[PDB]
């Protein structure tokens, strides 16, 4: 009758969540696999015929934690709607056998990513902009099958554990245009590190920057505001209203453009105080450095 | 042609100095500084221990 | 004798079933299918800002019975599209709306950039009458006094589109051309079913193409094409100070309702009055308005930010698909980087730069939205951090 989808970016960072548990805390890493194991079932439980989709980032890859990349779930998918070659566990899904099975997955796909983790490479951080690169082509796949008769509604749903590291981040803005095209939102579920460019996901689209507080309070915001049905998502008002405000400043310069020009006539905003070229090897008349340098 | 060498060149000028903004740098090396010297292959074994 | 004719006619057309066994219409369709073109022109600017003056016919010949009965609904519809997918790739830029009616050139829209303002105002032209004499003349030279007050330093290129008339000249149009090029502006010229030759000039020495419809779906593929800006360089259009980059607020606190909400009575915004929830404000001037990328009413330039704004522009930019390889042993990882299964069907797409395989539904989105690769992100900052 109706099948959805919910896309769940972990930010599985064994950096961030190995120094976590030295601080008195009580959720570390066993605990955060919970959470999609209430969020996998509380989605199943309002429709039997809906898909699981979990995507961790790791500092090296974004790892597929459901399904897997192994042979058992990486040629052959274990989704519900395959009848065929799958039934042992894929005929109960009203309670604990598929939904078990989902998180087997995850613990399954997890060994081979916690045992190559040697940190012999000093700090390489996580790669957070490669992930939403991985599940805008998980949903076009599947979205192309499902146009006739059906329409699978989804959402996308993001959770930020971590900083960034030495990457580009114009390839973290390509991801956001590139959903908008097939009118679908985009989440954002920070911990305890802040960015700018997260929170530009939630304007372009529409959808919403949720700061977490405390860490065992992670069931509350996950159920009701991150709800993949968005249908009453409009009027419901449930986190606090957004203050601060980060967009985006120069690209290849130290400072807060607000009127500044690029170099010539690149894309590289740069300043105001630029006779002639800069870092490219292009040139510029002087019919307008002698006007701006004197007011 | 032009326009294919400029992007190379935009993309490689912000490696040196990326997430130069704001606090985009402060709070990145703040959590490398809190976990300790890394060249010291001492603390290497143990951040996989753990 | 008529029957002696019709008889033996109808003896042979009876026996149609012979026919179909014969591979003919089967045959055709496979080699025709195989039959793609590669031609890839590189059309890119470095110009970000672009001004259009888009001209649409109102002649009596809008009536014809080609892909539709109704052509006048052919071409008004499709514009919508084009409109909105403009400010889509490029919000920063604006669009005009030119008509021809009547032996005159009436402008309709003036040079903003409201989406809302040039998709509304085609609906209108609906109930307008097609009387027929359409002039050409006189719709490109009102357009070439006010894109005159443009600075230097845009393409300012002019888009016409009609309904492939017989050489829609008025009076010798080749005298105009020695005047257009002093103006460095460019003409844009498209065609529906006769050729033109009178424009293929025109388009050539300004600086564009020139192309015919020839189905329904080719003309969505030409305007996707004309969203990139035209391919040029100059020297004397390469100079431009003072950028706006507003930001954006909600002019509120914790309710909506409870503040005055955003773009009433007394705000300085009286440019689009109603009931919105936010808007932007110059830096320079704080004068909050319509969040539209539209040029301000207190310093005499648009709004080129840089979020949702100067980002649309490069998005497009890396316009770039992915090559193939054939092989005849069966080999190649067979695991998407995306969406990990793929098809098994002789359909192998690697990378130039981090060679990834991809499935029939990842290389499309690719060169429609992705406009890059995923792996460039592990790989390439890669060494480097
Ligand atoms: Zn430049
Ligand atoms: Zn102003
Ligand atoms: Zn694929
Ligand atoms: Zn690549």
């Amino acid at each position: 009758d109706e099948l959805n989808l919910l896309v769940i970016v972990v930010d599985a960072n064994p950096i961030w969540w190995g120094k976590q548990a030295l601080k008195e805390s009580q959720f570390t890493l066993s605990k955060c696999i919970d959470a999609v194991m209430v969020l996998g079932n509380s989605h199943l439980f309002m429709n039997r015929s809906n898909k699981l989709a979990v995507i961790a980032s790791h500092i090296q890859e974004s790892r597929f934690l459901y399904p897997g990349k192994n042979g058992r779930l990486g040629d052959f998918f274990g989704d519900p709607g395959n009848p065929p070659e799958f039934n042992p566990s894929g005929s109960k899904d009203g309670k604990y056998e598929l939904l078990t099975s989902a998180n087997e997955v995850i613990v399954e796909e997890i060994k081979d990513l916690m045992t190559k983790s040697d940190i012999k490479g000093q700090h390489t951080e996580t790669l957070l902009a490669g992930s939403l690169a991985k599940a805008l082509c998980y949903i076009h796949r599947m979205n192309k099958e499902v146009k006739d008769n059906q329409e699978m509604k989804s959402r996308i749903l993001v959770i930020k554990a971590a900083e960034d590291s030495a990457l580009q981040y114009m390839n973290f803005m390509n991801v956001i245009f590139a959903a908008q095209k097939q009118n679908i939102l985009i989440d954002a579920c920070v911990l305890d590190s802040d960015s700018g460019l997260l929170q530009q996901a939630c304007d372009i689209t529409g959808g919403l920057y949720l700061k977490v507080p405390q860490m065992p309070s992670l069931l509350q915001y996950l159920l009701w505001v991150f709800l993949p049905d968005q249908d009453q998502r409009s009027q419901l008002i449930l986190p606090p209203p957004v203050h601060v405000d980060y967009r985006a400043a120069c690209f290849c310069h130290r400072n807060l453009i607000e009127i500044g020009y690029v170099c010539s006539v690149c894309l590289s905003i740069f300043c105001n105080f630029s006779p002639i070229c800069t870092t490219c090897e292009t040139a510029f008349k002087i019919s307008l450095p002698p006007v701006l340098k004197a007011k | 042609k032009r326009a294919k060498l400029q992007e190379s060149i935009e993309y490689e000028d912000l490696g040196k100095n990326n997430s130069v903004k704001t606090i985009a740098l402060n709070l990145k090396k703040s959590d490398r500084y809190y976990h300790g010297p890394t060249p010291i292959q001492s603390l290497q074994y143990a951040t996989s221990q753990d | 004798r008529w029957e002696g004719g019709y008889e033996r006619t109808w003896e042979i057309l009876k026996e149609d079933e012979s026919g179909s066994l014969k591979a003919t219409i089967e045959d055709i369709l496979f080699k025709a299918k195989r039959k793609r073109v590669f031609e890839h022109h590189g059309q890119v600017r470095l110009g970000m800002m672009r001004h259009l003056y888009v001209v649409v016919d109102g002649s009596r010949t809008m009536e014809d019975q080609d892909l539709k009965p109704n052509r006048l609904t052919c071409t008004l519809k499709l514009l919508e599209y084009f409109v909105e997918e403009y400010f889509d790739q490029n919000p920063i830029s604006q669009i005009g709306i030119i008509v021809t009616k009547s032996k005159r050139a009436e402008k309709l829209t003036e040079l903003s950039g409201n989406p809302r303002k040039h998709i509304t105002s085609l609906k209108k032209a609906v109930d307008m009458t097609c009387h027929g004499e359409p002039s050409l003349y006189n719709s490109l030279s009102i357009a070439m006094q006010t894109l005159k007050h443009m600075p230097g330093h845009t393409s300012r290129e002019v888009l016409i589109i009609f309904s492939s008339l017989t050489t829609c000249d008025p009076s010798n149009i080749y005298d105009l051309i020695k005047t257009l090029k002093a103006a460095k502006i460019r003409v844009s010229v498209i065609g529906l079913s006769a050729e033109v030759r009178v424009c293929t000039v025109l388009a050539r020495e300004t600086g564009g193409t020139y192309h015919v419809i020839l189905d329904e779906s080719h003309y969505k593929e030409l305007l996707t094409h004309h969203v990139s800006p035209p391919p040029a360089s100059s020297s004397s259009e390469c100079s431009l100070i003072r950028m706006g980059f507003p930001q954006h607020t909600i002019a509120s606190l914790s309710d909506q309702d409870a503040k005055p909400s955003f773009s009433m009575a007394h705000l300085d915004g009286n440019t689009e009055p109603g009931l919105t929830l936010g808007g932007y404000f110059c830096p320079q001037c704080r004068a909050k308005y319509c969040e539209l990328p539209v040029e301000c009413k207190i310093c005499g330039l648009t709004l080129v930010s840089a979020p949702h704004l100067a980002r649309s522009y490069h998005h497009l930019f890396p316009l770039d698909a992915f090559q193939e390889i054939p092989l005849e042993e069966y080999n190649g990882e067979r695991f998407c980087y995306g969406c990990q299964g793929e098809l098994k069907d002789q359909h192998v797409y690697v990378c130039a730069v981090c060679q990834n395989v991809f499935c029939v539904d990842c290389d499309v989105f690719v060169h429609d939205s992705l406009h890059c690769c995923p792996g460039c992100i592990h790989k390439i900052p890669a060494p480097s951090g």
